[PDB]
RNA sequence: ACACCCAGCCGCAA
């Protein structure tokens, strides 16, 4: 362990079967939308 | 019933009302062996 | 070779 390890500064993406998604009988998990919305301020910062 | 012999005490008799409730055997049995599971938990689901 | 997604709420059982 280390500090600049303990300061983030990648983000992990969990896979799918930590979010999973499904179609009724496609509903998205609440985090992956979180997610989403974590890379799309990445993008628009960048 | 069985004997046909007197009881020795005395029972006590009479008419009352009673009710039948919701709460019935054939909703309440439940058996469960590897049938369906849930799809986050890879686990038994959430009840009958 | 089965089919029904989940959160929330409420009522209720011992």
């Amino acid at each position: 362990a280390r500090p600049e390890w303990m300061i983030v500064t990648v983000l992990p993406v969990p896979p799918l079967s930590v979010r999973p998604a499904v179609v009724m009988q496609r509903n998205q998990d609440d985090l992956t939308h979180k997610l989403a919305d974590i890379v799309k301020i990445n993008n628009q910062l960048r | 019933g069985f004997t046909g012999r007197k009881i020795t005490s005395q029972i006590f008799i009479g008419p009352t009302y009673y009710q039948r409730l919701k709460h019935m055997v054939d909703d309440k049995i439940h058996s469960r062996a590897r049938g369906p599971i849930q799809i986050l938990n890879r686990q038994p689901m959430e009840g009958r």
